[PDB]
């Protein structure tokens, strides 16, 4: 069971890709501004069930092409 | 300030992985610390690649750049979780979390 | 909240370091009724109990209020 | 800027190594080039221990590290070379000379 | 078969070491002074071979405390 | 300098077929011994050395044979023997058809050489001419193309 991503991020080959999942991925390291990422995830699920922190927040969905359209937040709090 | 092993203390609160990992809280994974300097040492032992490489950074310092020190061997531990649907999980190896030995690579 | 034999099971493997047990994956699933388990494809059962006392209850677990299981890769 | 293999040419002159190498006079032993930002790629396959080290590295920069973007196999070629004692010696799989992937650990 | 060689280098744990041959190594970074090291080797005897370098100058020999006194020149 | 055959083995080895021996050495000689009434005889010596966990293979003997005052048929021959004790024992016999190098299998001599649990590292070659196309013809021995062996062996 394989499913198709939206790809917007630098190690994309493409617009889309194949993968076990979808991710949406907000980083920012404790310097820098943030980034956002969207690909396909394979390897690391364990990922998909952190809590999100001030630096990261990786979400995760199971449909075709569910990454394309969702909005996260940061937040120090 | 060469390629070795140091101690880091992983507190699973800091990464947000306290939300399914029941236990450990914390655990110790090592961290390879330090520079690969010719002449490369024999335990850190270094691949033939890494050795032609630090020979053909010495002569284009800006170009080519040195070996790395990394994690060579990893070691699991044991872990109490929860995956997806939230069924509490006990893995008696849960592997590659620990760092074993360094090297360069 | 998990059960305290999955607490008591963790810190029997931790504190000794050389249980070594047969099975790396132990699972907990939470009259007559039922319950919905789910055991991955790849990997091959090796025990189950219905769980207060112990039934190994091994024979229908392979087609079909804390049942452990005991799986390997 | 992120984690991939980048060739390199040898020239085996330029490290001394001419002197015993017969063939080849050159050849292409590739690099990894690039950083090893979170979100880490599948293709670099991360090891678990990388993924723990860059979360908490995303804290703690300035203490703690990101992992390095390494060879991670290795391939053979083969050489014609003289040994020790001046013997041509031809062989057909000198292992660990070129990049086959790369990878952050 | 192990002999024992002069160790003079930051990784030495003592004057001496045993390995399977004795090592001089100069090595000279290009914007640093060249350093000279003394010691055991034992993995990579193709270094042996090379010929010295203006960056590099790997001496090994296979006798009992050989690498004592030696010098080495660069380029 | 290296033989021009090893370097065509290395350019075989490159270009497009799975070789079955991992390591290849090239052994030249070290001293030659001319005899002097019915044929040319001469006596090689060598100096073959192989690791011992390695297992042989393989093992060829390179010789150039031609004559002066140069058919694509004369009939020559060139027999080889491994030298004990002074007894000898037999290798090899080939007919030789044209002048040029020839390559002869000696692959038991050099078994019983790295393996001396027995003299080794010592063979006389023997060569013979017959037809009026070349009177008399010969190995070349020194005073260009003087003979050396190649051990194939694999790591295991
Ligand atoms: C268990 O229940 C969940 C939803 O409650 C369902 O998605 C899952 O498929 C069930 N398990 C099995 C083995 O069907
Ligand atoms: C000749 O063979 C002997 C072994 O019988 C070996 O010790 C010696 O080193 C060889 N000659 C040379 C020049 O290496």
């Amino acid at each position: 069971p394989l499913v198709t991503c939206t790809c917007e991020s630098p190690h994309c080959k493409g617009p889309t890709c194949r993968g076990a999942w979808c991710t949406v991925v907000l980083v920012r390291e404790e310097g820098r501004h943030p980034q956002e990422h969207r690909g396909c995830g394979n390897l690391h699920r364990e990922l998909c069930r952190g809590r999100p922190t001030e630096f990261v927040n990786h979400y995760c969905c199971d449909s075709h092409l569910c990454n394309h359209n969702v909005s996260l937040v940061l937040e120090a709090t | 300030s060469h390629c070795q092993k140091t101690s880091l203390r992983v507190n699973f609160e800091d990464i947000g992985w306290d939300s399914w990992i029941i236990a450990p809280k914390e655990y110790e994974a090592y961290e390879c610390k330090g520079g690969c300097f010719f002449p490369l040492a024999d335990d850190v032992t270094p691949t033939k690649h890494a050795i032609v490489q630090t020979l053909v950074h010495l002569k284009f310092p800006t170009k080519v750049g040195k070996a790395c020190c990394v994690p060579t061997k990893l070691s699991p531990i044991s872990v109490l979780y929860k995956d997806d649907m939230g069924v509490p999980t006990l893995k008696y190896h849960y592997e590659g979390m620990s760092v074993a030995e360094c090297g360069c690579r | 909240e998990p059960p305290q034999y999955m607490i008591d099971l963790y810190n029997r493997y931790t504190s000794d370091k050389s249980t070594t047990p047969a099975s790396n994956i132990v699972r907990s699933f939470s009259h007559i009724l039922l319950f919905n388990i789910s055991i991955p494809r790849h990997e091959q059962i090796t025990r189950a109990e219905l769980r207060w006392e112990t039934l190994e209850v091994s024979s229908a677990v392979k087609r079909w209020p804390f049942f452990v299981v005991f799986s390997n890769d």
